[PDB]
């Protein structure tokens, strides 16, 4: 990862100690101009010019950021997964589109091709190892 | 009957009758309220105890007044359901409801003194009831 | 939609639930009659 | 030794009411638990149940449990 | 005016006999 | 991490859930991991046996401290003026002042008096040495140990009963009637004959004298011959003296059918018919069923049945039971659900005859006993009864199965609830709008100094139940009031042998036997209407909308007790048929305040011997308020004043106990979730960030309470504030006045 | 069904189960519940519309 | 026989939730 | 009285209420006593400022009552 | 952790994706002549739970539902 951190102060709202014993979240975007943004987690900050890259505990605070940055029409923001080993995983945009838009490399995953008042009685499925939601 | 006794006769009816304590202007109310309640029946304290098995000899004390409640109530609700089935027909429904339609209502509020016979008008051949199958019901 | 939600298959009188109702009714009445002292 | 207790009595019963109100101001904006706890509004129920359950979450519902502890000071 | 000390002791070691099968019930019932 | 070896679920949680959520199903073995059918029904009925030893064991407790930390030999020679004995206390906490206080009923040091009422439990039967105690305490605990091997036993794998014999239930109907009611009944009549009557009598029977000594004079030649009339020639004078020979005779079985005139109880000769003609009934209620030989009903038949003689019928009493049977073994929560219902109302019907016709000695006159009692069963009355319906949700959200009912009586409820839900709440609303302005049309025009002006109606039809059974005190002169009806003198058979001894019972006075009924009694059994319509309608409607609701139509998919489905449609709060039961809960303990102080404060004016109290003044509520609550409270908050210490310290303590667990559950009621998970946040940043303490840390992430058990929380909070508070009060109240 | 008649859907787990209200459209596709219709009533969301297919819907009325 | 009480009520007020919310403790946290 | 009656909105919630609503609807589309605009129970914070708003009513009613008809005889 | 199950009764409005706090759903294309667009939940495991994605479905009842179950650091939002 590269990047440089946005300029604040600090605060006590930020990573714990789970991101050293477990995951910590990392995200970047790429600004023009700097401005003044609102942090995940309380305060405000100033970003740079290029290659703005903060850490954050979890991935709820990216997302809810980079709303934030879409606001000022930024939308090159990309979410990692910054593992105790040191292992990153690229993650949010997963392919090079967003999620909201389609592609056609994506496949469907646990669709239930039925309505969902045909989902079966509970008592047809008891001491089965199976749920209505199958 | 159970055990009480003619307030007229009872001893504990007069104690109180003697110091009535006037409700009203009127500075004989107190003595009025006690000479009306002289035909109902009181027990030991003084007090009157109503009877509402149906007796005729005391239909005064819940027959009488029921009978001129229902009259009452049902006025109010055959005029509520006349009026909402009477917007219902009309376009702006919801409007309506807040803010009433006099023109529609004030004769509907003319009707009602006759209630029971539309009653029983829709209830032999009309709308008194919907069917089980068009109402909306859960799973 | 395998049960249908409303029942259905009965007629006008309603004969078997109107004749053991009016028997209900009947006692009724003969616990109001020892009341009354009619009997 | 009663004025002692009760007058401790009153800044307890005080500084719990202020914990309450306090909170729901800086914690309007944002939350380890919601970060975008301003976009939802001043007065929204929650967030879900979800995150173990985010019930009473927003400034409103600090207020609305504040306003007990008015009731139990005074 | 009240029971005899012998009779307690004897109670006490009777009460042992539900407490080693409790346990061994109980243990059985976990697995 | 492994602690729920029931749920892998729950072991792989970080967070301090795990613990809570594990305490919570530990015994529910439908959702435990893995569990086939067989190994449920087995685990299942090895529990019951562990359970039935903690009956026993618990029994076994009442007869060993009364034996060494009691005055049982004492309270005979004396009964109603000496105070039962509980136990002893041992608490270092005490001071000198304490010990003064609570050394009572005679003894040598800090001591409890007993409100039980067991003393004269045993007393009647035919104890009457600490040493019979004694031999009751240890033969209940090799009672219970034989329990406790038998569950070990049945859970090796040979005994382990197969899934066919739980499921053998016209089986179990033969052998419960027949056996556990009815040979049990029977027994119980032995020692009333054997063992209680004689030593009333004053005959000393015991284990070695019985075989000997005889019950009666003439043996059992009139038995077995059939002159079974001598057993009750010679009955106990109405001048008996208990435990003496003063008076008595020599009959086994009578029909006194009234209270016996020293202890103010039940004949005990009768006790002895009684259980004899149950016995005979059960018994021969047993044979119904076609257990193995092929004689007897079969319920499946019976329920299946579509033709009656000539007709093609849809069922009995031409109603579709088409496949109730299967549902109700096959599904385990319906059985609890109805057999809890069963039970709910047999704890009420005890209570409600406990006070009327006590069957014990002495209890009449032991006020605080019967007060204790009383409260006790119709508490526990409702948590079966609210337990029921809690079960009858689970099993249509779990077990039931609409494919197999098909056309069922069951379905038919689920197509019309609609109607069924509606009408209990117009019905509840027609009481509380009405059962509530009558109070205050009362109360508000006695503040304005004209009780006159009040709506006081006369309870007519109730008395005439008590005119049918007596009671010239109304001059209704109806059936048994009138010497000349029918029913009086049995026209064909002039066999009314009850009636000479009932009548005096009730036309007494004295005994509570069927009490005088006024206008406070009217309004009060409206409230008590009101608490009963609506407490169903919550749980008939949690139960029937368990399955679905246009809110929520997936709601058998979620479970029974799941805390919300969302912020959405408009907010989804308390959708989950569980917190149909959470609301419920409420209402049944405020039914129990307008039963329990309607008969705390109605009896405390017979006890007293002032009746006008209670019939003038509960009409209004500011009565209730004052001449009950306010009035019988200063005993017990002066429990403990700045000048001494009494013996109902413990009671003001429990009193303001209860009082703060009440509000403590107001806190989970009211304070949700969201609010304290935000604050545990910033403890854990504390804890994390601290010099020295940052070397400790948890190992289980803390983690706010979730929603639901929160609900539960704050339900126990409620209840034993609102058990505690009034036990305190009850007892108190009249334990200081002693009547 | 045609446009602009009225039909009683009869779905479960529906608002308007067992409730009348008009086709406003219909898909000539082969797309599953291709009709569409309003009601008068509105959803707990605030919805008022909603697509289904043609077996749920019964011709209460004509066009 | 009284000085049973001196032994046995302190055994359930401390002896008991000592040990069993020990074991328990460690039972909970084991792996 | 309106103390405890706060405690029906406190405790309770919207999703029962709704759910008894549903049914009392379908038995005025039964009499044909519908209402034109569609029944809906109170939002989740009304619920909660239903409450306080008793709970504070009721109780402060109460305290208002008892200082003044104990200090006017003294 | 929970489970987010997708039914026939979509119509590709895409308001669940936006709504999403943690990206756990995606859209992928219909094969079928529905339309170029139905939702999938690929990414389950780092599902919180709070039934935004619920309140912005337009169908009469839930095209997609979110069935909770064993939790986890990431389902309860746990920063620590
Ligand atoms: C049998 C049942 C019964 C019940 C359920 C009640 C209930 C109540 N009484 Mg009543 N009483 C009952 C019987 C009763 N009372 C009285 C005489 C009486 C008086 C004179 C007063 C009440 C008050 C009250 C109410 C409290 C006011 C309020 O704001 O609500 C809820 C209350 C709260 C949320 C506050 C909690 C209660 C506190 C603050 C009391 C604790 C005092 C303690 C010394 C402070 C400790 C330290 C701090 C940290 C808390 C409460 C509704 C009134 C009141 O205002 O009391 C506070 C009041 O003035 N009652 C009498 C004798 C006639 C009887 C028999
Ligand atoms: C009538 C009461 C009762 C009964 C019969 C059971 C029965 C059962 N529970 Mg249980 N439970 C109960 C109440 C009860 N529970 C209550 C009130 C709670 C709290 C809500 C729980 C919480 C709970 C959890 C959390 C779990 C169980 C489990 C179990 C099952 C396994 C055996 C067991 O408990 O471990 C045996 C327990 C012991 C503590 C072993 C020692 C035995 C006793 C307690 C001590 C006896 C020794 C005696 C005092 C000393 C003197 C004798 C000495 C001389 C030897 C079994 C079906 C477990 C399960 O998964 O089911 C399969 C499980 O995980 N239960
Ligand atoms: C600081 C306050 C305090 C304390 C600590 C005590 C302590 C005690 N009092 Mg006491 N008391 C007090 C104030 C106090 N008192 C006051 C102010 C009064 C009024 C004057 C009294 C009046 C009083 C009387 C009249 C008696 C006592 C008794 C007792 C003893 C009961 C011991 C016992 O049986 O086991 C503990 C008792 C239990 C019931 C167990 C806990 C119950 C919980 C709720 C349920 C159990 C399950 C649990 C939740 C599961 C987790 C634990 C499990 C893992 C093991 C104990 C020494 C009794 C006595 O002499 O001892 C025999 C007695 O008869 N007290
Ligand atoms: C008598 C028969 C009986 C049986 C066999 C069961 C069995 C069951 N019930 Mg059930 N129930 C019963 C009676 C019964 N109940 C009654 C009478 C009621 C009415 C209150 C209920 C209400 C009820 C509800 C509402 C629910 C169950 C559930 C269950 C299942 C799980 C139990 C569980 O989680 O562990 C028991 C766990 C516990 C934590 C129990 C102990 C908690 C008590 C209240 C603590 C009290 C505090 C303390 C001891 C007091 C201190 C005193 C103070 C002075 C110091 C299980 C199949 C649950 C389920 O999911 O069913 C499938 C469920 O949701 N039942
Ligand atoms: C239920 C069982 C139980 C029992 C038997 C006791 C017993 C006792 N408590 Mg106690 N307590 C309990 C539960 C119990 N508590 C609970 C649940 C609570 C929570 C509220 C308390 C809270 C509490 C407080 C707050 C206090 C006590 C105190 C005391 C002691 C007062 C004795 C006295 O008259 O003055 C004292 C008389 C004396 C002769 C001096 C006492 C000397 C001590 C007890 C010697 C102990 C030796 C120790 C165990 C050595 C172990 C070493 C070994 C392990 C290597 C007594 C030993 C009081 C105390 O100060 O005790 C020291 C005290 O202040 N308790
Ligand atoms: C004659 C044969 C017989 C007898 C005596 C019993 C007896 C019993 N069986 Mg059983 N059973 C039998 C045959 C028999 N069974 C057969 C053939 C089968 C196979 C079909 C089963 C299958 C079976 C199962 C599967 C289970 C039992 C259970 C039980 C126990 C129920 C709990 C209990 O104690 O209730 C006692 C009940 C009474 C004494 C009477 C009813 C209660 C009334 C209300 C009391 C009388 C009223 C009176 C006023 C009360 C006054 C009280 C007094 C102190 C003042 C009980 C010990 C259950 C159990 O506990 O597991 C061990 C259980 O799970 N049995
Ligand atoms: C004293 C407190 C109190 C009161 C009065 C009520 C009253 C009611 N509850 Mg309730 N409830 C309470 C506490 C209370 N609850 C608590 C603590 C809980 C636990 C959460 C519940 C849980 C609960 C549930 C779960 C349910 C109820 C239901 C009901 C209703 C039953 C219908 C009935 O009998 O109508 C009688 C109604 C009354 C006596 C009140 C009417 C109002 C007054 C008398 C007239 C109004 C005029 C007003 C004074 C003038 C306006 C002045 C101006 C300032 C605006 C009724 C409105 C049930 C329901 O609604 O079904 C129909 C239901 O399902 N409640
Ligand atoms: C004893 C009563 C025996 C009922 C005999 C019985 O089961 O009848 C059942 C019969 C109903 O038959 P179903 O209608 O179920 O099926 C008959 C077919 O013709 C249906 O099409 O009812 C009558 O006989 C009508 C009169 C009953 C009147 C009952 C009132 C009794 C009051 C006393
Ligand atoms: C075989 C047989 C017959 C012989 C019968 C004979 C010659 C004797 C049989 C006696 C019997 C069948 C005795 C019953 C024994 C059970 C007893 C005595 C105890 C039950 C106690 C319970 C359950 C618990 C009681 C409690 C305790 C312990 C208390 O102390 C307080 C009360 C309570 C808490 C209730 C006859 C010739 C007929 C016919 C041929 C076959
Ligand atoms: C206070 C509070 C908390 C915080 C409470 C917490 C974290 C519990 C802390 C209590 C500790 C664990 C001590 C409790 C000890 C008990 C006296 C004994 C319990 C042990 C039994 C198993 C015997 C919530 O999480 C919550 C959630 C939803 C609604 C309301 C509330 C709420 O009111
Ligand atoms: C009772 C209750 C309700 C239901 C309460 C309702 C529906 C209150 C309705 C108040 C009035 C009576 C509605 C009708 C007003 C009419 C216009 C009055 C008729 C006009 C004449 C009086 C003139 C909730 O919605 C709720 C939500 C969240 C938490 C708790 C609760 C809760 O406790
Ligand atoms: S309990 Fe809280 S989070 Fe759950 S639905 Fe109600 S308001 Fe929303
Ligand atoms: S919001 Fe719901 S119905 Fe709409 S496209 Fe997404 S999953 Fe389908
Ligand atoms: S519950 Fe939350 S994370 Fe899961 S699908 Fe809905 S909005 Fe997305």
């Amino acid at each position: 990862l590269s990047g440089k951190t946005p300029l604040f102060a600090g605060s006590t709202g930020g990573l714990l100690t789970k991101a050293v014993e477990e995951e910590k979240y990392a995200i970047t975007w790429t600004s023009p101009k700097a401005q003044v943004f609102e942090l995940p987690t309380g305060g405000a900050a100033t970003m740079h010019e290029g290659e703005n890259l903060l850490y954050i505990a979890r991935k709820e605070y990216g997302i809810a950021l980079g709303g934030q940055l879409r606001k000022f029409k930024i939308t090159n923001y990309k979410i990692y997964r910054i593992l105790p080993s040191g292992e990153t995983t690229f993650i949010h945009p997963a392919d090079g589109v967003f999620p909201e838009k389609v592609n056609a490399g994506r496949e469907k995953v646990r669709f239930n091709a039925r309505s969902i008042g045909e989902n079966p009685n509970p008592s047809q499925v008891k001491f089965s190892g199976k749920a209505t939601y199958d | 009957g159970a055990d009480l006794t003619p307030c007229a006769e009872n001893p504990a009816f007069q104690a109180l009758a003697k110091n009535a304590r006037n409700t009203t202007a009127d500075p004989q109310s107190g003595q009025k309220r006690f000479e009306r309640y002289s035909q109902a029946l009181c027990g030991p304290e003084g007090y009157p105890h109503l009877i509402v098995d149906g007796r005729l000899d005391r239909a005064g004390d819940f027959l009488i007044p029921s009978i001129l409640f229902l009259y009452i109530a049902g006025w109010i609700g055959w005029v509520g359901r006349a009026y909402l089935q009477a917007i219902k027909k009309d376009s702006d429904t919801e409007q309506k409801e807040i803010q009433l339609d006099l023109g529609i209502a004030l004769p509907i509020i003319a009707t009602g003194f006759a209630w029971p016979a539309a009653a029983v008008k829709e209830l032999l051949s009309g709308e008194l009831t919907a069917k089980d199958s068009e109402i909306t019901v859960s799973p | 939609k395998i049960s249908p939600v409303a029942n259905t298959g009965a007629k006008p009188p309603y004969t078997f639930r109107t004749g053991w109702a009016l028997l209900l009714l009947a006692v009724n009445f003969l616990v109001a009659a020892y009341y009354f002292h009619i009997i | 030794t009663a004025d002692f207790l009760i007058h401790h009595i009153h800044a307890f019963t005080i500084h719990v009411t202020v914990l309450i109100l306090l909170k729901g101001v800086l914690f309007a904006r944002s939350s380890r638990l919601i970060p975008d706890k301003a976009n939802l509004g001043f007065r929204f129920p929650c967030d879900g149940p979800g995150r173990g359950g985010t019930c009473q979450v927003s400034g409103w519902d600090h207020v609305f449990l504040g306003l007990f502890w008015m009731y139990n000071s005074l | 005016s009240s029971i005899s000390d012998t009779q307690v002791y004897i109670a006490l070691v009777v009460a042992l006999i539900p407490g080693l099968l409790a346990w061994r019930l109980a243990t059985e019932l976990y697995k | 991490t492994k602690f729920p070896k029931f749920s892998q679920d729950l072991a792989q949680d970080p967070t301090t859930r795990r613990i809570w959520y594990a305490m919570a199903m530990g015994n529910d073995f439908e959702s435990h991991d893995g569990m086939t059918e067989e190994n449920l029904y087995q685990k299942i009925f090895a529990t019951h046996f562990g359970h039935l030893a903690i009956i026993f064991l618990w029994a076994s407790s009442l007869l060993f401290h009364v034996a060494w930390q009691g005055n049982f030999e004492q309270w005979i020679k004396d009964p109603l003026h000496v105070r039962p004995i509980a136990h002893a206390i041992w608490d270092p906490h005490f001071g000198k002042p304490a010990i003064e206080a609570f050394t009572q009923a005679g003894a040598n040091g800090p001591v409890n008096i007993a409100y039980s009422g067991v003393y004269h439990w045993w007393y009647t039967i035919g104890m009457r040495t600490n040493t019979e105690l004694y031999t009751g305490s240890v033969f209940l605990l090799l009672f219970a140990s034989l329990f406790l091997f038998a569950g070990w036993l049945h859970l090796q794998p040979k005994f382990r009963p197969s899934l066919a014999w739980f499921k053998s239930a016209e089986s179990r109907l033969n052998h419960h009637l027949a056996g556990l009611f009815g040979v049990s009944s029977l027994a119980w009549a032995g020692h009333l004959i054997h063992v209680a009557i004689p030593e009333s009598r004053g005959q000393h029977v015991g284990w070695d004298n019985f075989l000997s000594t005889a019950p009666h004079p003439a043996g059992l030649q009139p038995f077995f011959t059939g002159n079974w009339g001598v057993y009750a020639q010679n009955p106990d004078t109405a001048g008996h003296i208990f435990s003496t020979s003063q008076g008595a005779g020599t009959a086994i079985l009578t029909f006194l059918g009234g209270f016996h005139p020293q202890t103010e109880s039940l004949w005990l000769t009768d006790m002895a018919h009684h259980h004899l003609a149950i016995a005979v009934l059960f018994i021969v209620a047993g044979h119904m069923y076609r257990t193995n030989f092929g004689i007897g009903h079969s319920i499946k038949e019976m329920m299946n049945a579509k033709t009656f003689f000539g007709k093609p019928v849809e069922g009995p009493f031409n109603m579709p039971h088409q496949g109730i049977y299967d549902t109700y073994n096959n599904s385990l929560h319906f059985q609890l659900g109805w057999h809890l219902a069963c039970l709910g109302v047999v704890t009420s019907w005890v209570a409600q005859h406990m006070y009327s016709l006590p069957s014990y000695a002495f209890i009449a006159k032991d006020y605080t006993t019967q007060a204790a009692l009383y409260t006790h069963h119709q508490y526990i009355a409702i948590f079966l009864m609210v337990g029921a319906f809690a079960h009858g949700a689970i099993f249509l959200v779990r077990d039931y199965d609409p494919e197999q009912n098909k056309g069922n009586v069951l379905e038919r409820v689920l197509q019309h609830k609609e109607a069924i839900i509606s009408h209990l709440s117009w019905v509840s609303l027609f009481l509380g709008f009405h059962t509530l302005g009558l109070y205050v049309h009362n109360d508000v025009v006695v503040a304005f100094g004209t009780p006159e002006k009040q709506i006081l109606i006369e309870p007519v039809f109730a008395q005439f139940i008590q005119a049918a059974h007596g009671k010239v005190l109304y001059g209704l002169d109806t059936l048994l009031s009138n010497p000349d009806s029918v029913a009086y003198t049995a026209y064909p058979n002039y066999a009314n042998v009850w009636l000479p001894g009932w009548l005096d019972a009730i036309n007494s006075g004295t005994n509570s036997l069927f009490l005088t009924i006024g206008p406070g009694d009217f309004l009060v059994h409206h409230a008590i209407a009101l608490g009963l319509h609506t407490t169903t309608l919550i749980l008939v409607k949690g139960a029937l909308d368990a399955r679905g609701s246009k809110l929520m139509p997936d709601k058998k998919d979620f479970g029974y007790a799941f805390p919300c489905d969302g912020p959405g449609r408009g907010g989804t709060c308390d959708i989950s048929a569980w917190d149909s039961f959470y609301l419920s809960l409420f209402w049944a303990l405020n039914t129990v305040g307008w039963v329990t102080f309607y008969w705390h404060w109605k009896h405390l004016g017979i006890w007293q011997g002032n009746v006008a109290q209670f019939n003038e003044n509960s009409t209004y509520l500011m009565g209730w308020f004052r001449d009950y609550l306010w009035a019988n409270s200063a005993q017990l908050i002066n429990g403990y004043n700045p000048y001494g210490v009494n013996n109902l310290s413990v009671w003001a303590w429990m009193f303001l106990f209860g009082h703060l667990v009440w509000a403590t559950g107001f806190m989970f009621l009211i304070s949700w979730r969201g609010y304290w998970q935000e604050l545990i946040e910033t403890l854990v940043w504390a804890h994390e960030r601290t010099p020295i303490a940052n070397l400790v840390r948890w190992k289980d992430k803390p983690v706010a309470l979730s929603i639901v058990q929160a609900r539960v929380v704050g339900l126990a909070h409620f209840t034993v504030g609102y058990v505690l508070t009034y036990a305190a009060f009850l007892i108190a109240s009249t334990a200081g006045k002693f009547g | 069904v045609q446009r602009g008649s009225k039909v009683r859907i009869l779905r479960p787990e529906s608002y308007w189960f067992q409730d009348v209200g008009t086709v406003a459209s219909v898909d000539q596709s082969g797309i599953k519940y291709p009709v569409i219709v309003r009601f008068d009533k509105v959803n707990y969301a605030g919805i008022n519309t909603n697509n289904f297919a043609v077996d749920e819907l019964i011709e209460v009325e004509a066009p | 026989a009284s000085f049973l009480s001196s032994i046995f009520v302190p055994v359930i007020g401390w002896v008991v939730p000592i040990a069993t919310f020990s074991f328990l403790f460690l039972y909970i946290e084991r792996e | 009285f309106v103390w405890a009656f706060s405690l029906m909105f406190l405790f309770s919630g919207r999703g029962y209420w709704q759910e008894l609503i549903e049914s009392i609807v379908w038995a005025h589309n039964k009499l044909k006593v519908a209402p034109a605009i569609q029944p809906r129970a109170l939002s989740i914070t009304q619920g909660r400022a239903v409450g306080v708003a008793h709970y504070l009513l009721g109780g402060i009613a109460t305290t208002w009552a008892f200082f003044h008809a104990h200090i006017l005889s003294v | 952790s929970h489970t987010v199950k997708i039914y026939d009764t979509c119509i590709g409005c895409t308001q669940c994706v936006r709504a999403c706090p943690t990206d756990v759903l995606e859209m992928v294309p219909w094969d079928g002549c529905k339309a170029a667009q139905v939702a999938s939940s690929p990414r389950t495991e780092d599902c919180v739970g709070c039934k935004r994605c619920e309140t912005a479905c337009p169908t009469d009842f839930l095209s997609i539902r979110v069935y909770l179950g064993a939790e986890t650091t990431r389902s309860m939002g746990l920063a620590y």
